[PDB]
RNA sequence: GAAAUUGUUGAAAGGGAAGGGCAUUUGAUCAGACA
RNA sequence: GGAAUACUGCCAGCUGGGACUGAGGACUGCGACGUAAGUCAAGGAUGCUGGCAUAAUGGUUAUAUGCCGCCCGUCUUGAAA
RNA sequence: AAGCUCGUAUCAGUUUUAUGAG
RNA sequence: GCCCUGAAAAUGGAUGGCGCUCAAGCGUGUUACCUAUACUCUACCGUCAGGGUUGAUGCCCUGACGAGUAGGCAGGCGUGGAGGUCAGUGACGAAGCCUAGACCGUAAGGUCGGGUCGAACGGCCUCUAGUGCAGAUCUUGGUGGUAGUAGCAAAUA
RNA sequence: UUGGCGGAAAGGCCUUGGGUGCUUGCUGGCGAAUUGCAAUGUCAUUUUGCGUGGGGAUAAAUCAUUUGUAUACGACUUAGA
């Protein structure tokens, strides 16, 4: 059809922090129609990809992938923590990621 | 979930509305904020204008040029409001900045997009009733805005202009539910109805 | 083809370089020990260098342990290389700086007689 | 962005502008022939002696400015160890 | 953090082994380490331990 | 001599592994994996496609037909964290799903997979044909529309 | 035939200093391991 | 008069989802299920499978972004002062 | 830091009991 | 109880800023949430302690600890020269120097590749000392910014 | 392709007539596989690059000279086929 979406949309917030030190080994991800941590709770443990793009190929491709995985939860607004394999750039602060449907309970 | 929100700014208090529209160009939301000259600020005219010719007593004493600028129109208000809310001196602060624009009225191509409300800010839901408010336009021309009759009359002519649109759109609307309600004994619309449309 | 080994971990793979030895160039980059009372580096504020200690010292099952698993052993003639002849999967031989190359070439060919690893075999051989 | 016009994005537009450019010259240095080529490669140096002097006597013996310049005495001591090993492979 | 009652890390001492560099001294000290762990003997121990002693603390019989 | 030789050399004897007590136990499928149940496909190169779930293979994969003839999805095998388990089920009691394993799927056309296809297919659509709608529910490709939350939404 | 300091070439950054630490993106470059 | 429920507490009741970790390296011990030989989640991870096989992971280097970081030594309570 | 001894040995910025002071 | 007055100077500026009025103010109550080198569990380094043991100041098992000026103790890194040894390295290239390359040490440092260079130099066990520099308005030598700047305008041409 | 409207930054809104496709409003028939159990698995306007080609049009500015309504030097203001 007209779309072919299998991923709910999340903006990478910021990372884990106090006033005045920062943890990028850990990011936090707000997802899309999500606002309780009894929502977030359904999305604990789903593939997160940041995808974005570059204009030297790579192994037949211009795009290219950072993945990471939720966590848990994070405050009463159904903001979640995120861990990846690489830590984001952060000068993602506000980009798009995408959180995958499986590993699936469902 | 729109690429761009278009916020009419009229009704809404200038410092609750900054503080959510700061929050969403951090989270990289992109927002236009029109008829600024309508907002409003809770407290009193006299009170208001004090505070802005306490804004106007800060200057650079041995060169003005130099000192805090006082830009007097209620967009710019605004947008004083807000840089104040963003952290404006980092590369993040100036990429969520431009992410943001402001306008008196509604200039073309806004004047024929969807404009939504900030229910958080907006005074007729936060203000208890009785509380004396100022408004923006009058408090602008006061410290020495010049535009608002211009922009007035041009409001007034996109107000006819948009009358005229909806009166047609309010005839094709009432033509279509005419042309659907004499479909509602159907058995498509029968089990459109057991299943919830 | 060496003796199997945990995971190496290195606890601070990072160079340890002097306070101001960016600053001056009369400071060498050779780690030395603030000695000042009011230095803020002795005194560990937020924000400056890492001082070395103990507490990185490295897991003594992987100390000495070249990427390949081995360690290394210098080597400047076959009676060098020779004592390595049954520790094989644990020792790998480097030639020395000063080795010529035509007693590397007999050397890497004793070498490989003995099945013995050579880190560096391609010093002084080019063709 | 700018006080001047706040409206206007100058931040973003630099960086999009500095993105593109920085984009278009690696492209051209590629096709240009500047860059290492891959890894696995017939003409990749990976894993060998990597030796200006040798490159440029085995370019002369094959046969714009550079700063690359093979000595004499530097020639003349690769031509005789060359010698060297064409004996020993001979003898081998 | 922990209020310690005592010194941290304090040494037993008890004179471990000797300062001596002689070779013949040290295989003694060596055999007499080994009888006074495997038999238990109160001479074994007391002997052990006079092996350890400097020349002012072993004056002449 | 470059370097001297040390006292002491690391034996070469390498150890054998302690007896391990990890023993493999079958796994246990969700409640909502029954043989028949309409599966979408999450991932994959018929990601977002509906399948039919016949049969729980000994390597924890499940073995899903299209069927072929209505989506163009062979007999396949699948893991079971990567579908959606709807609530749409036909009866597979008419399917002989008894020749199929990981033995058959090992890789190291060849027509019995066709052959198979057909006699399979043909059982499938004998159910399928009983309920309408489902052979175009079955062909049509899911997908996420705007505003919709995976966390509210049934299957 | 070192450093301070300088010229040329190539690469990069630069809205009222630069330098440092943690982490990652990008461009460049490179070793090991290949039975 | 007959119940239910709330509150507080207990279970050597059952069960679902998520994250970090896998130190050790023949056997020995304490136990469990078993008539039985044996088996086990009981003195620390194993099993099955896919792709790649190289700049892909990784390192180095130049820079960008987020946060942190005042110029050292000496002498003075004490020093940005 | 060295010796000698002893090691239910020696005690304790604490409480209790009895007895003083206010 | 809250509110207003209950005295104020002098460059333009501060509840930290924006701003906030059924608060984003004041008093209080109930929950949820954020995060320290702190607490809990695990791994690793070192120290100390307790046991075992016919490269024994080694090896194995277990437990607990880790701030620091003056000062104390201990183990190590580096340099010139000397005795011994490796029948050590070297014109198929010693020492030195440069290095967008590689590796080992917590570190002092050590090792390898490439370039340049053109004749000597190292490992280990010991001996010995004119043996380790950022500072001393340190000594000697060399070199910058200032800077193509100040200026080269008395004595008639 | 017909006509109307829009100057706040209009650059878009509406409409006429044929043409050419598609139509899941309903009923059918063929094709999909091997990307091997997942790996963004690449899907959207613009292109100061070239090749094909039908058409359109054939400038100025600065230095040097010169004026003094200008001027420390630049700058400014004039003039010259
Ligand atoms: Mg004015
Ligand atoms: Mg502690
Ligand atoms: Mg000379
Ligand atoms: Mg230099
Ligand atoms: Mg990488
Ligand atoms: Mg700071
Ligand atoms: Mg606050
Ligand atoms: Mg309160
Ligand atoms: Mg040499
Ligand atoms: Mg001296
Ligand atoms: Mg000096
Ligand atoms: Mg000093
Ligand atoms: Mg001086
Ligand atoms: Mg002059
Ligand atoms: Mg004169």
């Amino acid at each position: 059809a007209e779309s072919h979406r299998l991923y709910v949309k999340g903006k990478h917030l910021s990372y884990q922090r106090s006033k005045r030190v920062n943890n990028p080994n850990v990011s936090l991800i707000k997802i899309e129609g999500v606002a309780t941590p009894q929502d977030a709770q359904f999305y604990l443990g789903k593939r997160i990809a940041y995808v974005y793009r570059a204009s030297k190929e790579v192994r037949g491709s211009k795009i290219r992938v950072m993945w990471g995985k939720v966590t848990r939860t994070h405050g009463n607004s159904g903001v979640v923590r995120a861990t990846f394999r690489n830590n984001l750039p952060a000068k993602t602060f506000g980009a798009s990621v995408r959180i995958f449907l499986y590993p699936s309970n469902i | 979930v729109e690429p761009v929100v278009v916020i009419d700014g009229k009704g809404h208090l200038v410092g609750r509305l900054a503080s959510v529209v700061a929050k969403q160009l951090l989270n990289g939301q992109k927002i236009v904020v029109v008829r600024a000259e309508e907002l409003n600020i809770s407290g009193e005219f006299f009170r208001n204008k004090l505070k802005y010719h306490d804004f106007l007593r800060k200057a650079t004493a041995f060169n003005k040029t130099r000192g805090p600028f006082h830009f007097r129109a209620p967009s710019r208000i605004f947008y004083k409001a807000l840089r104040g809310m963003v952290s404006h001196k980092t590369a993040r602060g100036k990429a969520a900045l431009e992410r943001l624009k402001v306008f008196e009225g509604i200039p073309p191509p806004y004047d024929k997009k969807k404009r939504v409300v900030v229910p958080q800010a907006l005074r007729v839901l936060r203000l208890k009733p009785g509380r004396k408010y100022t408004t923006l336009g009058k408090l602008s021309t006061s410290v020495g805005w010049k535009y608002e009759d211009v922009v007035a009359k041009l409001e007034a002519k996109r107000k006819v202009s948009s009358a005229e649109y909806y009166a047609k759109k309010r005839a094709f609307t009432k033509k279509v539910a005419s042309a659907n309600a004499t479909a509602a004994e159907s058995d498509v619309a029968k089990q459109l109805a057991a299943l919830g449309y | 083809a060496s003796l199997p080994h945990p995971k190496i971990v290195k606890k601070h793979t990072k160079k340890f370089k002097r306070h101001h030895s960016d600053r001056y160039h009369r400071v060498a980059e050779n780690w030395r020990k603030q000695k000042g009372i009011d230095s803020v580096v002795r005194r560990r504020f937020r924000g400056n260098i890492s001082q070395p200690k103990i507490g990185y010292g490295s897991n003594k099952k992987t100390k000495f342990l070249s990427p390949s698993g081995h360690k290394t052993f210098l080597v400047a003639n076959v009676k060098d290389l020779e004592t390595l002849t049954m520790h094989t999967k644990t020792y790998a031989a480097e030639i020395a700086h000063n080795i010529s190359a035509k007693n590397r070439v007999v050397i890497l060919a004793r070498a490989k007689a003995l099945g013995i690893k050579v880190t560096n075999p391609k010093g002084r051989l080019a063709l | 962005p700018s006080k001047n016009s706040i409206n206007r994005p100058k931040l973003t537009s630099n960086l999009h502008h500095k993105v593109h450019s920085l984009n278009k010259k690696r492209a051209q240095r590629e096709r240009a022939g500047l860059l290492k080529p891959a890894r696995s490669s017939v003409n990749s140096k990976s894993g060998e002696i990597k030796s200006v002097a040798l490159d440029l006597y085995f370019q002369n013996k094959k046969n714009s400015i550079t700063t690359r310049t093979l000595s004499k005495k530097r020639a003349k001591k690769i031509e005789r160890n060359l010698k060297y090993a064409t004996q020993r492979k001979l003898l081998v | 953090g922990i209020d310690h009652t005592s010194k941290q890390h304090k040494r037993s001492g008890h004179r471990t082994a000797p300062k001596s560099d002689n070779v013949y001294l040290k295989l003694l000290v060596k055999l007499y380490t080994f009888l006074a762990r495997r038999t238990d003997a109160p001479f074994n121990k007391v002997v052990l331990k006079a092996l350890f002693l400097s020349k002012i603390n072993r004056p002449p019989v | 001599s470059a370097q001297k030789a040390p006292k002491w050399y690391p034996s070469e004897d390498v150890a054998a592994l302690k007896k391990t007590r990890k023993a493999a136990r079958p796994q246990k499928l969700r409640a909502s994996l029954v043989p028949g149940t309409v599966l979408i496909l999450l991932a994959g190169r018929f990601r977002g496609k509906r399948v039919v779930y016949l049969k729980h293979l000994e390597d924890n994969t499940l073995l899903i037909s299209g069927p072929f003839k209505v989506n163009g999805v062979p007999l396949r095998r699948v893991n079971a964290r990567y579908v959606i388990a709807t609530s749409t089920k036909v009866s597979v009691e008419g399917v002989n799903v008894e020749k199929f394993n990981v033995e058959y799927f090992a890789k190291e056309i060849k027509a019995e997979r066709v052959e198979d296809q057909k006699v399979v297919d043909k059982a499938l659509i004998a159910e399928i044909k009983k309920t309408p709608l489902l052979k175009q529910y079955l062909s049509a490709s899911f997908s996420l529309k705007n505003g919709d939350k995976p966390h509210m939404l049934k299957f």
